[PDB]
């Protein structure tokens, strides 16, 4: 349960701190959102790449 | 109590009064207790409690024959406890009201350094349309020509032009912080913390003018050249400008890749055909309004 | 969780309590609390206020004149 | 200490939470000066009333 | 609802009895005041005396009434009937001396005053006397007792009580105090009695105002308090 629920919840924080840290930008390069929400590069590609699909 | 340095016991006995319940004592006297009360709480450094007592005495009272000292007093205790908040606007409404005060307005140097105070207040304060009505309203006083500088500085903050902060700054350092014998320097930008704190401030203002500036002229202006002129790093200048974005305060999309920084909102083909029409139509009722005044000077030289 | 409280209330300590209160009851139970902590002139509730508003409530007796029960 | 707290400073009653103060009663001998009670406590407002 | 309170033997709807309810409240016609404290080892009770008017003999208005050597009672609420009461009770207290020998413990009398008064409740034949019935009285191998015992026909074991008008905030008031434990001494049952009904009352209790009787495992005898112990015991108790 709290493996399930926390997992859940660290989605739900990255993907409310990658869409506030895209609204200045319009075309941001992804290794600057990276260093700036601090997670590997490979990995704020797959939640982008998910969110936007 | 307080003589003695127990600040803390002397504000813990005084809070337990309550002036408003002794009806019989006369309001000055009244008045008076409150604002010691607001002086103890702000020295024990019980901002609410500052606040709420500060909210129990009426500011109608201060119209009245022998209230120049309670008003002053009460505007110095307000004026702290919202320095502490940060709150620049309503330190300004403050400075304002003192330099009201008759007191204050007979003395040159009291009222000399509440009109300074005012007018760096208001320049501190975040822009928005009450902010400038207010400066509106403070720029049109005769008398702060006496003070050359501020006066200046006042208008700077107004005019729709880049000030660079280094110019700003090398022309105003000495007269704003330090002062002269002939320039009472005031103590909004002291070398103190709070001083050094308002002094960041004042220079985030500076540098949210010019990108207001650069928003409403320019429509592309690379991340470098937007530094330079804001006096900040690049990377300062563009963490600067996603803050006023996040917030909603100004339109821009900083292109990081290839430096730009947009201003431009997007044109949506029904606005701009809108556009084409309007300048149409404008042109029209003035080639109208030229045949008209064509035939009038047709008619008049015969 | 709209009154401000404070952190030595502990409403567990409240709830557990074998009183039979309607939800109405502890609606007034918290307004009672909050208003004698202002009459007080404190803008924070403690344990000791909202005590004192409880054992107010759950008074519902009145007379009873005694012999009813 | 029942008109005067709720009127000056709401921000407090809403700092607490109890927003609403409302009620009151003077039950007592009839017309022993009640509505005196509510003209005397309008030293302060109670422009209507 | 409001039609079954005309007689004393109809059940309301909600399974009450209106008149004895409202006998309950006719006690407090007379506009007195009576409070009783239990100490440690004496009882004491105070009771407003009211005088308004110059022609009348203050030493025939007194609401103390001694039923036995041993016992003591204070009425509050309808005079006659407070001492139609009174005589009952003496009666009681007498017969109970004839037919058992030993004096009848003070919670004895009241209950049967209280059985008395709750049989004229049941059949519908008397108007219940309206008149609370305070006893006191010290009890070999149970310390000072004070009982009150009324109309309806209940009596309790009190450590402090009070009827009359001013009867829950009497209550409440000895409800502040006795919760503090504390040396429970003769002169301080009597201070904390006359503290209470002076708060209650709200007056200054002027010495010809008040009437006291205490009775105290020392001298387990009813005495009512004279003025000059009376004044005595105010004087201390200002100080
Ligand atoms: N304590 C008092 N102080 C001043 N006026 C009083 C007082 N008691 C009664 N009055 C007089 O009686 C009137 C008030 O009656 P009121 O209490 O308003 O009756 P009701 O309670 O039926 O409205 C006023 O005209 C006032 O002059």
């Amino acid at each position: 349960i709290i493996s399930t629920h926390l997992a859940k919840l660290y989605d739900n924080l990255l993907e409310q701190n990658l869409i506030r840290v895209i609204e200045p930008f319009s075309r941001v390069q992804i290794e600057h959102i990276s260093s700036l929400i601090k997670l590997s590069k490979a990995d704020v590609e797959r939640k982008l790449s998910q969110m936007i699909l | 109590k307080e003589q003695n340095g127990d600040v803390k016991e002397a504000a813990s006995i005084l809070q337990e009064l309550q002036v408003e319940t002794y009806g019989s004592m006369e309001k000055k006297e009244r008045v008076e207790f409150i604002l010691e009360q607001m002086r103890l709480c702000l020295a024990v450094k019980d901002y609410i409690r500052t606040q709420i007592i500060s909210k129990k005495i009426n500011t109608k009272f201060f119209q009245e024959e022998n209230t120049e000292k309670l008003k002053l007093k009460y505007y110095n205790l307000m004026i702290q406890l919202d320095q502490h908040e940060g709150s620049y606007l309503s330190i300004c409404k403050h400075y304002r009201a003192i330099y009201d005060t008759p007191c204050i307005q007979a003395e040159s140097e009291k009222w000399q350094q509440a009109l300074k105070s005012v007018v760096l207040y208001v320049i501190l304060a975040p822009f928005d349309n009450e902010q400038s009505d207010l400066v509106h309203r403070i720029s049109g006083d005769k008398k702060l020509e006496e003070i050359p500088k501020y006066k200046d500085l006042l208008k700077l903050f107004t005019t729709m032009e880049l000030m660079r902060w280094s110019t700003l700054v090398e022309d105003y350092g000495m007269e704003l912080r330090k002062g002269s014998l002939e320039s009472p320097a005031t103590d909004v930008f002291g070398s103190t913390e709070e001083g050094e704190k308002r002094w960041k401030d004042l220079k985030n203002r500076v540098v949210e003018h010019n990108i207001r500036i650069m928003a409403k002229y320019y429509t592309r202006i690379t991340m470098k050249r937007m530094a330079q002129l804001l006096d900040l790093s690049v990377d300062e200048s563009e963490a600067f400008l996603s803050n006023l974005v996040v917030n909603k305060t100004i339109f821009a999309k900083v292109d990081r890749l290839a430096g730009i920084i947009n201003f431009q909102r997007p044109k949506d083909p029904n606005n701009l055909l809108n556009d084409w029409s309007q300048k149409l139509n404008s042109l029209m009722s003035l080639v109208n309004k030229t045949t008209h005044l064509i035939a009038k000077e047709e008619m008049i030289h015969n | 969780s709209k009154m401000n409280l404070s952190e030595e209330v502990d409403l567990e300590d409240y709830v557990a309590r074998p009183d039979k209160i309607s939800g109405a009851d502890i609606n007034s139970i918290c307004q009672e609390s909050g208003m004698l902590a202002v009459r007080e002139n404190r803008y924070i509730v403690l344990a000791k206020d909202f005590e004192k508003a409880y054992k107010t409530v759950i008074k519902k007796d009145e007379q009873e004149h005694e012999f009813y029960k | 200490e029942v008109i005067e707290l709720p009127l000056t400073n709401p921000e407090l009653f809403q700092r607490v939470g109890i927003i609403p103060p409302k009620g009151c009663l003077l039950y007592g001998p009839p017309g022993t000066g009640k509505t005196l009670l509510a003209r005397a406590v309008a030293s302060q407002l109670d422009c209507n009333f | 609802s409001a039609g079954f309170d005309r007689h004393i033997t109809i059940f309301s709807p909600e399974g009450r009895l209106y008149q004895v309810e409202y006998a309950f409240k006719a006690i407090n016609q007379g506009g007195l005041t009576s409070v009783a404290v239990r100490g440690k080892d004496c009882a004491v009770i105070v009771t407003q005396k009211k005088v308004p008017d110059k022609l009348l003999d203050s030493s025939t208005v007194t609401h103390l009434f001694k039923i036995t050597e041993n016992i003591g009672c204070v009425m509050t609420g309808m005079t006659a009937d407070s001492r139609s009461q009174v005589q009952r009770a003496r009666y009681e207290a007498a017969n109970w001396k004839y037919k058992y020998g030993y004096e009848i413990p003070v919670d004895m009398l009241c209950k049967r005053i209280a059985d008395i008064s709750q049989v004229y409740t049941q059949n519908a034949e008397m108007r219940p006397l309206g008149c609370c019935m305070i006893l006191i009285g010290i009890d070999e191998e149970q310390g000072p007792q004070v009982y009150k015992c009324d109309p309806a026909g209940y009596y309790c074991g009190f450590k402090a009580t009070a009827a009359g008008v001013k009867q829950t905030e009497s209550t409440s008031f000895l409800e502040k105090k006795v919760k503090k434990k504390f040396d429970w001494t003769f002169e301080q049952t009597v201070e904390t009695a006359i503290t209470c009904l002076s708060t209650v009352l709200s007056i200054d209790f002027k010495p010809s105002e008040i009437e006291v009787g205490v009775v105290t495992v020392e001298n387990p005898k009813f005495r009512i308090l004279t003025e000059a112990e009376i004044d005595a015991h105010l004087v201390a108790l200002a100080e």
